[PDB]
């Protein structure tokens, strides 16, 4: 599905294209393969995007990567690449709405689980190749709020700083207010616990 | 510095001389022909290599939404007060501080180093 | 004038079949084909392999003229058509689906080094002197 | 691995073709799994719940079964197919 | 003159033609029929410094296709044709690319769903049995 | 820092900016424009290259902070060489004056008078820049 | 050396089941691209870029040598770990090793060839920018490396 819709937008297959136009276009690899070259990177990246978000042809799972200064754009649509939700940011505000919440919190009764905040586009997977090209927020109150620009495009937004940790530092009361080896060994303890 | 392709079968093209007239010639191998050099150098290098990072800078990169952009440095073709500026940040140059700025306005590509 | 506002509506036909397929011949613009000099030329499959799934050959004016080989587009078009507009005294545009898209490249001709003697130069490959004067030598 | 996999690795093996001369030709298509199951001494098969996995020592499998068509030439022009569902 | 030579008359007059790359609907729409002898109008629209390009669906056909041209000049093409009497022949050159686009953007994708799910069809998924096979 | 240079090992490649091999046919109008107005100034008197001279030419820059940092002159330098090389290598060297700091390299002139006349220089410029020590 | 440090730094490629590497310009000359130009323009995409040109010439010399496509599949068959008893076999052998051990995930099909080759020439590319510095060496715990 992610090379048919390529192939219908203007993207120029490595056949039938000649190798002096592989200077200005950027290429484009799916799961590593050497697909095409285009010449709208720019577009196709807002296409791309925007497809995923609908839960269109792109799946959540699918990362897209564009590098700028290499002129090449990378889809990868492959097993085993870890990723985590972000919330998206647009104009520097976040997609997500009071309305997403009040729906979240009448979660029974009502259908609307997390499944609709990603078709809803306003929260989508990203993978750690995708992390280097996003520009994130830790979070809106703080981060994208007018203040002294630090930075003006945020992408996404963290929907939790605490979400790094894992099962067994998630338990470690205030852990950032301890050195940190101790909350190494406290989940190697935490396991090892009775109960 | 230039590369030059024989016009038979697309060869490279080495230096040659003849003593007959003893004027550069790029001559194809395996091909038995011949070309009227005009460049008269065959070879260079620079060990210093000062090569303007500008050239390798790409005008996309103002589209990058991780790089910072700059109020302060206006772009001189255009005047757009908005620029992405940041560092070359590439091998070769052991020193590698100084700002490269892209005008961030569309369709204006300009790059400069303060 | 009429040219600056002109404005040109044909009718479009396409045929059920066709006594001749339709494919695209395609040379790398490096390559400067002229047709000028093409006075003669032929086309016929390899017999390297020794039919329809096999590489095309061209030979333009005999063996004095530049050869070419064509080489199947191995990327197939499945959700993609491609279509060759031809004028006609009806004045109204017909399309062709293309059976095949070939790539031709030059073969250029010359006393090319045979598969033996390359391995005599394999020795002196590391170390060579005069890169003119080997291909002198044969 | 179940849904995708296990099929598309079926149906990736190409068909078999055995040759005496009568050509004999064998296709796996399709896959089919039953809910974990587990048979007794007498051959009674009863669904075998996790719990009594893990005290009677049982794993915890799923047969498999996949459609295969098995079609035959006699060299005298005619053709025979049959089909051996949920193998 | 043999059966090998390759009439290159079309090349002589050199007659221009334009290489189109266009979608499957609209090419499996022509498919349906494909022997009315009529598919659809080309529409061409130029202006004082400015040429527009686009095609109309035949209304019989459907129970606007925007064209954009494409340079040429980094690539050579040239149509040849294979006579079913073994007589090769040149067509002509293309002069000129273009490329079909739909003017849907929203239900469009609806059309592109189906076709993937078509494909689909053949595509084949491990079943559930609810009793065990006996 | 005297005793600092005499350790350190410096060799052609830290005090030269760029190297060319230029063709250079004939030694009295030189392809470069600027090295001409220098170059006549050792071409009045020539001195065991009057004989013969290899056409090829070798033309190197010297960067003017690394060698005020070495303490390194344009004198030595062809000495080196010449020492080196012995009567191999002709070497001609601007002034200090100029901005930019030269040394013209030919083969002997006996020579010229067996690999090869123009992939000798490659070897010489390589083994000059690395092996050789300043 | 005297001529080892003229000519430069050559490239050379480890395919599978083979013995021992080949010079890069001869796999190229396997996939059936002959002359320079149609073999750089499949590695350089920009030939006004002088330091990319300069890199590939020891590579070129190199292989100089062969030029056609059976002579390349030859030299690449009689190095393969299991050598043809003749050189038809060897290029049968050399082709298949090309068809399906060398880039599969690019293609297998009989027609791939342009697809391997702007592969290779991708990767001959990218080992050119990371020995002209302009591109950063990949890192193995970059974890987006990583499945
Ligand atoms: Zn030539
Ligand atoms: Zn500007």
């Amino acid at each position: 599905p992610i090379l048919e819709f390529l192939e219908e937008w203007s993207m120029e297959n490595l056949e039938e294209i000649s190798p002096a136009a592989i200077a200005d276009a950027t290429k484009i690899f799916v799961n590593g393969c050497w697909v095409g070259i285009h010449k709208d990177p720019e577009q196709l990246m807002n296409t791309l995007r925007k497809l995923r978000r609908q839960m269109d042809i792109i799946v959540s799972e699918v990362s897209m990567i564009r590098d700028i200064r290499e002129r090449e754009i990378r889809i990868y649509t492959d097993a085993g690449r870890i990723c985590r939700p972000l919330l998206i940011v647009e104009k520097q505000k976040l997609l997500l709405k009071k309305r997403h919440i009040d729906q979240l919190k009448e979660r029974e009764y009502n259908n609307y689980s997390w499944q609709d905040l990603v078709a809803s586009g306003v929260v989508e997977y990203i993978d750690t190749l995708e992390e280097e090209t996003v520009m994130l927020a830790m979070t809106p109150d703080d981060l994208q709020e007018k203040e002294v620009a630090y930075c003006s495009t945020y992408t996404h937004c963290e929907i939790h700083p605490s979400m790094i940790l894992g099962v067994c530092a998630s338990i470690i009361p205030f852990p950032d207010h301890n050195q940190s080896p101790r909350n190494t060994y406290q989940s190697a303890m935490g396991k090892q616990a009775m109960g | 510095v230039g590369i030059r392709f024989c016009q038979e079968c697309n060869n490279m093209l080495y230096p040659k001389e003849d003593k007959e007239n003893r004027i550069l010639l790029y001559a194809c191998r395996n091909c038995d022909y011949q070309q009227e050099a005009d460049n008269s150098c065959i070879y260079v290098n620079k060990i210093t290599h000062e090569v303007d990072e500008l050239t390798q800078i790409i005008a996309d990169v103002s589209q990058d939404p991780t790089l910072p952009r700059t109020e302060d440095h206006p772009c001189q073709k255009c005047g757009h007060k908005e620029a992405v500026f940041f560092q070359s940040h590439s091998a070769r140059a052991e020193d590698a501080m100084r700002l490269y700025y892209v005008c961030t306005a569309p369709h204006c590509g300009h790059r400069w180093t303060e | 004038g009429p040219s600056s506002q002109n404005v040109t509506e044909y009718v479009v036909r396409v045929p059920k079949n066709t006594t001749k397929k339709y494919n695209i011949m395609a040379f790398n613009a490096a390559d400067k084909v002229n047709f000028a000099t093409w006075n003669q030329a032929r086309l016929e499959r390899d017999l390297s392999n020794k039919p329809e799934d096999q590489p095309w050959l061209l030979r333009v004016n005999g063996k004095s003229g530049r050869k070419f080989k064509g080489i199947k587009k191995g990327g197939v078009t499945e959700n993609t058509s491609y279509y060759i507009f031809t004028q006609c005294p009806d004045g109204a545009f017909e399309a062709f689906p293309v059976h095949n898209w070939y790539n031709f490249t030059p073969l250029a001709r010359h006393r090319t080094l045979t598969a033996e003697e390359a391995e005599e130069e394999w020795e002196r490959r590391n170390k060579v002197l005069n890169h003119f004067s080997i291909m002198q030598q044969r | 691995f179940i849904q995708m996999s296990v099929q598309r690795i079926v149906e990736d093996a190409p068909p078999i073709d055995l040759q005496a001369p009568p050509r004999y030709l064998l296709k796996f298509e399709q896959i089919y799994l039953s809910k974990p199951t587990h048979w007794e001494r007498d051959g009674a098969p009863s669904p075998m719940m996790p719990n009594e996995a893990r005290l009677r020592n049982l794993t915890y499998s799923a047969p498999l079964y996949v459609d295969i068509t098995k079609t035959v030439i006699k060299e005298g022009e005619e053709q025979l197919q049959t089909q051996h569902q949920k193998t | 003159a043999e059966r090998g030579e390759l009439d290159l008359t079309g090349a002589k007059q050199n007659t221009g033609v334009w290489l189109v790359k266009v979608p499957k609907y609209l090419s499996q729409q022509w498919a349906k029929a494909s022997g009315r002898g009529e598919v659809g109008k080309l529409r061409i629209a130029k202006t004082q410094g400015r040429t527009e390009v686009s095609f109309t669906l035949n209304e019989d056909l459907a129970n606007e296709h925007p064209f954009v041209l494409q340079s040429v000049g980094g690539q050579t093409l040239t149509v040849f044709t294979e006579s079913s009497s073994d007589k090769l022949s040149l067509e002509g050159i293309v002069v000129q690319r273009a490329e079909c686009r739909p003017a849907a953007s929203e239900n469009y994708m609806r059309l592109k769903r189906l076709q993937i799910e078509e494909s689909s069809k053949p595509v084949r998924l491990s079943q559930q049995l609810d009793k065990v096979v006996t | 820092k005297d005793i600092l240079c005499r350790l350190e090992h410096t060799t052609l490649r830290k005090v030269t900016a760029n190297t060319a091999i230029y063709y250079d046919p004939n030694p009295q109008s030189t392809v470069v424009a600027e090295d001409q107005e220098w170059v006549n100034v050792y071409y009045e008197m020539p001195d065991f290259d009057v004989a013969r001279i290899s056409p090829w030419l070798l033309r190197v820059e010297l960067d003017r902070k690394h060698m005020t940092d070495r303490k390194l002159t344009m004198e030595q330098i062809a000495e080196k060489i010449n020492a080196g090389f012995g009567d191999d290598l002709n070497c001609i060297f601007n002034d200090d004056n100029a901005e930019k700091l030269v040394l013209r390299i030919r083969i002997m002139n006996s020579d010229e008078n067996k690999m090869d006349d123009d992939v000798f220089l490659r070897c010489i410029e390589s083994n000059m820049l690395t092996d050789m020590t300043l | 050396g005297a001529k080892k440090s003229a000519i430069g730094q050559r490239i050379v490629a480890t395919l599978p089941y083979i013995k021992q590497e080949v010079p890069i310009i001869i796999v190229f000359r396997a996939l059936g691209f002959v002359s320079d130009r149609d073999i750089l323009e499949h590695i350089i995409y920009d030939f006004e870029d002088p330091e990319m040109m300069e890199m590939v010439k020891p590579s070129l010399d190199e292989a100089f040598v062969i030029q056609e496509q059976n002579v390349a599949l030859n030299f690449i068959g009689s190095r393969g770990a299991k050598p043809g008893v003749t050189k038809e076999k060897r290029i049968k052998y050399a082709k298949e090793v090309l068809q399906k051990e060398m880039l599969p995930h690019v293609g297998v099909s009989d027609f791939c060839e342009t697809k391997k080759a702007y592969f290779l020439g991708y990767m001959v590319h990218r080992l050119l920018l990371a020995a002209l510095g302009r591109r950063e060496l990949d890192d193995r715990d970059h974890y987006g490396n990583k499945r």
